[PDB]
DNA sequence: ACGTGATTTATGGCG
DNA sequence: GTCGCCATAAATCAC
């Protein structure tokens, strides 16, 4: 259920390396679903749960 | 910092109407949008938005199998 | 119980 | 000037 520390690492890796815009492309949710070993629904599960937590933690 | 970085549940009642309507037909009429509006208590931008989440939830049902 | 991944309401952009 | 799809926000669910 709960992705690997290395699938967290990688997707907070890209989160906060493309703060100013953190939202991938099709293909670049893709590249992520394939190094992460989950799927592009995931990916953007992932981004969408990591964006609006961030914005709360301020 | 970034421009990026700046709802009501429905009854299970609701939940089960709007799913029967649904399940009879994917698609709402006009004339249904006006009646499931009135007997739910919700509005009828309410009823279409629902109507169309559900037809992309079952567009991830499909795509889900392969 | 908690937390994180998933789902449910709701929006606007676009074809 | 109508509609519906898609990505997404935010709240909520739930394994």
């Amino acid at each position: 259920r709960n992705f690997s520390k290395q699938a967290s690492e990688i997707l907070n890796e890209y989160f906060y390396s493309h703060l100013s815009n953190p939202y991938p492309s099709e293909e670049a949710k893709e590249e992520l679903a394939r190094k992460c070993g989950i799927t592009v629904s995931q990916v953007s599960n992932w981004f969408g749960n990591k964006r609006i937590r961030y914005k709360k933690n301020i | 910092f970034y421009p990026w970085m700046a709802r009501q549940t429905y009854t299970r009642y609701q939940t089960l109407e709007l799913e029967k309507e649904f399940h009879t037909n994917h698609y709402l009429t006009r004339r249904r949008r006006i009646e499931m509006a009135h007997a739910l208590c919700l509005t009828e931008r309410q009823i279409k938005i629902w109507f169309q989440n559900r037809r992309m939830k079952l567009k991830k049902e499909i795509q889900a199998i392969k």
